[PDB]
RNA sequence: AGCGUAUAUUAAAGUUGCUGCAGUUAAAAAGCUCGUAGUUGGAUCUUGGGAGCGGCCGUCCCCUGCUCGGCGCCGGCCCGAAGCGUUUACUUUGAAAAAAUUAGAGUGUUCAAAGCAGGCCGCCUGGAUACCGCAGCUAGGAAUAAUGGAAUAGGACCGCGG
RNA sequence: UACCUGGUUGAUCCUGCCAGUAGCAUAUGCUUGUCUCAAAGAUUAAGCCAUGCAUGUCUAAGUACGCACGGCCGGUACAGUGAAACUGCGAAUGGCUCAUUAAAUCAGUUAUGGUUCCUUUGGUCGCUCGACUUGGAUAACUGUGGUAAUUCUAGAGCUAAUACAUGCCGACGGGCGCUGACCCCCUUCGCGGGGGGGAUGCGUGCAUUUAUCAGUGGUGACUCUAGAUAACCUCGGGCCGAUCGCACGCCCGGCGGCGACGACCCAUUCGAACGUCUGCCCUAUCAACUUUCGAUGGUAGUCGCCGUGCCUACCAUGGUGACCACGGGUGACGGGGAAUCAGGGUUCGAUUCCGGAGAGGGAGCCUGAGAAACGGCUACCACAUCCAAGGAAGGCAGCAGGCGC
């Protein structure tokens, strides 16, 4: 390596996108963005792999360039734009809008919205910040930069925003007895309410989650993300609910209704 | 007894010049629970490298080691002993590896035998890496 | 060219290391600015990120600070007479960092007389003749008077400093590389660092 | 629809031996003691108690203290939170751990090697899960094996001069 | 499937090796009907290469007076398509091979509170108190030429810009900080005292360099971030729009929305870079090694994107080693992995994924955010092509293919 790499080889792309490996050598390296690469869902995979509405990444390329596909409530004419965590996706011509909240297996779910929902999102503040004349500033898990926000939100807690504006609406603060979904590790998709937050200085904080039928599980703060305060959920979540069940009860669950079905 | 170096030895963030009419000292707790020193308020030495009284962050690794030798200008080598585990064999191996640790003239009298607490900076010397940060005294040691 | 590199040199047992790749650029390193004292003569040098760095290779003007009562003027740096480090950059006068230089004193001297109401340096029988002097040391209002009389009171200069004044020429160390902002900027040295420093050069001197 | 040959290499090889080899005579014990690293080192310090329930038997819980709220009760008792508590190995748990391969669940690629597809008269569905030594991180346990405390009392605690 | 059989004797019981036995993967011999997958100049020569290809690029939106094609009433510049050329970007990715390299590379784990960052996404961009559009060159084009020769290019005349330079007006009336004429007021009969207004002058914004003072938000911890005062400001020079396209509007020559492009700083994304802890094959016919020309430390500099003996100067006598240092060897790039397996293990891993190094051998650099780049340039060493003999041009371990082996 003399400079930044461009190819992203297919066996190299992040594993929750579920590419065949016998399709090409390659798969779509995301272009840079607000959300990392590994962790982003590309445009291309999205429209074409998950909806099937396009079937090559030339007939997304003829979508995405009649100004269609509307990320966040802006146009976005780049196949390979990296659509994240809580994103915002509205077709206009089709009348249809997903937020990218996660599956309750390590990979997104298609989630398909309302209209009225379809408006705002849930950032989680990334770092608090005074500019340069004694200016407050935040910085979102999405690289939105919200300057003179309320005097009380703090490095951890979520802030609704409106995406027309991009305003601070209301704010769930961090605390013990809040829903939070897990946006990283092994437990990816999980949704439960916080019990516990272990502080270790120097080293990554641990936070212990409950989940609603009494499965008690710990990650790392940083992979955690307040959805709701108590158990209300301020976003609508993806059937399942985030409870990952056991392997024994998906299979009872499979052939149920399969011999239901007959 | 200080200022033995040609260029005048001073903590270059105190200004000991204000007209008028004792010299102040800067230092700092350097978290993780360790007790800044009296040595370190009450000296009147001067250290760039000291982790209370001059320009080091503890950030990373926090380790203990024995001391082993004490023959070079603030600084000490210390002996990590551990037990590697050879697979085939179901049994270990004593290994060691000793470092150049840099010794503030803070911790005034420790000896060969003292158990230290060293927490990982930037890059001190060519060798030196870590700082010595509380002395344990060695198995009694009263007299 | 110039390598700035650690695999170049032995391990810290001794042992050879044989370089696993050969010069990079980044491992980059340039020839020393060696800054003289003359008229101002700055060449720019472009660096990674494409961001500049000024090679100050002749300076004569310095933003110096008389600390003690935030006093910072442009002076003219005359000469340099110690430093720590080596002494051929006595000899060869570069300036360097933490280096001691003489200023002009007459900046300080204008703003003390302007400022205390009080002379300085000006030896015993000074012909005072132009007399603006005397506009700048008399003639005021009542209410303003007080005020001046007020601040004269802590005017009292430590007798190292009212020597070098009134010789003409002032102590100052650069606390700024020149050679890579360009700039001799520093503070004029008083009290236990002047103390030190002036035993240092005559010491050095014999 | 393949079989023979030559060579490197694995099992056979308990003929490299940690599991697991031999040393009187088959190959093999320094001529003999001393000795620093290395390796290994005797016994000994918490036994014993409260109460539950099924048929004298079996398992379930109860064993160190010193500042901010309500289950509340009346400055108190209780429960909680931010701190504290000789070190170390050991053991169990949690986190963090690229895919591909390997193991492995689903699915008639006509079967199979593979592949991540598919299935039902627009709809319904998958793309799981385990494994990843050692070192580092985290929380329980305290048998086993190291290590520390008072012996010129410069001992712990409690109070009074300061 | 946790397996054994023949051979020393006249015969026997053993030790012990030899030979069988089944994989595996390079070559090879004989034979070879169908169908689905599929390795393939790695070992020896990182040997040498004829030839041809492998990196270019335009939207409504930087610059078109090429009739090279073209719509009509043109006389108010340019209708519209568009070669060439200037400008912008990319060429640092991808591909190839494994020669180097043994705490090096690399793997897990952490650090940047010790740094740089094109692009993207989001903030900023009348925060500064002092022109209804400026300037002189160049290309394509036209013409005149050179030597045998190449992607060589000299000379003349013409013309552009988001190329290259130069620069207002605005908002803009003040505000704040010093300076401070002068002024009036109340008290002491009176001086003195208490506070009020305030002319003139100088300074002002962010970034940049230094010095001093105070302690809005944050961290386990700042010499952090903001704030206050006194100056600075590189002439090789930080910013504070002399830019382009569609829609055309809203009242008395009035009067503004979508976008494209650009930019100092901030965060973000992509990284990169140098560090932390533990981990590698054989070797003692390698037991001591390193240092006054850096070996281990201290102080102050230099240099670098930054921390550091990285390198200067002056000091100190240190660092490593039987727990295998120092030296030597590898048919050694590391790892994920592969073959074989009862349970242990032994051997392999040039080879499609990640990381590293190299472009015949070394060295040096331009441009750029990123290169010590080789389908970039400049030398020397080895080889080697074309010569009108003066000179010109090289780099297959890219895809094919040729010789040699």
């Amino acid at each position: 390596a003399r400079g930044p790499k461009k190819h992203l080889k297919r066996v190299a792309a992040p594993k929750h996108w579920m590419l065949d490996k016998l399709t090409g050598v390659f798969a779509p390296r995301p272009s840079t963005g607000p959300h990392k690469l590994r962790e982003c869902l590309p445009l291309i995979i999205f429209l074409r792999n998950k909806l099937k509405y396009a079937l090559t990444g030339d007939e997304v390329k003829k979508i995405c360039m009649q100004r269609f596909i509307k990320i966040d409530g802006k146009v976005r004419a780049d196949i390979t734009y990296p659509a994240g965590f809580m994103d915002v996706i509205s077709i206009d011509k089709t009348g249809e809008n997903f937020r990218l909240i996660y599956d309750t297996k390590g990979r997104f779910a298609v989630h398909r919205i309302t209209p009225e929902e379809a408006k705002y999102k849930l950032c989680k503040v990334r770092k608090i910040f005074v500019g340069t004349k004694g200016i407050p500033h935040l910085v979102t898990h999405d690289a939105r930069t919200i300057r003179y926000p309320d005097p009380l939100i703090k490095v951890n807690d979520t802030i609704q925003i409106d995406l027309e504006t991009g305003k601070i609406t209301d704010f769930i603060k961090f605390d013990t007895g809040n829903l939070c979904m897990v946006t990283g590790g092994a437990n990816l998709g999980r949704i439960g309410v916080i019990t516990n937050r272990e502080r270790h200085p120097g080293s990554f904080d641990v936070v212990h989650v409950k989940d609603a039928n009494g499965n008690s599980f710990a990650t790392r703060l940083s992979n955690i993300f307040v959805i709701g305060k108590g158990n209300k959920p301020w976003i609508s979540l993806p059937r399942g609910k985030g409870i990952r069940l056991t392997i024994a009860e998906e299979r009872d669950k499979r052939l149920a209704a399969k011999q239901s079905s007959g | 007894d200080i200022q033995t170096e040609r260029a005048y030895q001073k903590q270059p963030t105190i200004f000991q010049n204000k007209k008028r009419v004792k010299l102040p000292r800067y230092y700092k707790n350097i978290g993780l629970g360790f007790k800044t020193p009296k040595e370190a308020i009450e000296g009147t030495y001067i250290d760039k490298k000291c982790p209370f009284t001059g320009n080091v962050s503890i950030r990373g690794r926090i380790l203990s080691g024995v001391v082993t030798k004490m023959k070079m200008q603030r600084t000490i080598v210390i002996r990590r002993d551990y037990l590697h585990y050879i697979r085939k064999y179901n049994r270990f191996e004593k290994r060691h590896k000793n470092m150049s640790v840099h010794l503030s003239p803070c911790f005034r009298d420790v000896q060969i035998g003292d158990i230290v607490t060293v927490g990982e900076c930037r890059p001190l010397s060519k060798t030196v890496r870590f700082n010595v940060l509380k002395v344990t005294k060695a198995a009694g040691t009263k007299k | 060219g110039i390598s700035r590199d650690n695999w170049h040199k032995r391990r810290k047992t001794g042992g050879k290391r044989k370089p696993y790749h050969k010069k990079r650029k980044y491992e980059l390193g340039r020839p020393a600015a060696n800054t003289k004292i003359g008229p101002r003569r700055i060449h720019t040098v472009r660096v990674r990120g494409g961001n500049k760095k000024y090679r100050a290779l002749r300076l004569d003007v310095g933003n110096f600070s008389w600390g003690s009562e935030c006093c910072t003027r442009k002076t003219r740096i005359i000469d340099v007479v110690y430093n720590a480090s080596n002494n051929e950059l006595v000899r060869t006068k570069t300036l360097v960092k933490n280096c001691i230089v003489l200023i002009d004193s007459t900046p300080y001297r204008q703003w003390y007389e302007s400022h205390y109401a009080l002379p300085l340096g000006r030896k015993k029988g000074a012909k005072l003749t132009p007399e603006e002097e005397e506009i700048l040391n008399k003639k005021r209002s009542k209410k303003i008077q007080k005020k001046y009389d007020e601040r004269k009171k802590n005017a009292k200069i430590s007798s190292l400093l009212e020597e070098q004044f009134q010789q003409g020429k002032l102590l100052a160390c650069i606390a700024s590389r020149p050679g890579q902002c360009g700039r001799a900027d520093g503070y004029v040295l008083e009290g236990k660092e002047l103390e030190f420093y002036l035993r240092k050069i005559k010491a050095r001197k014999g």
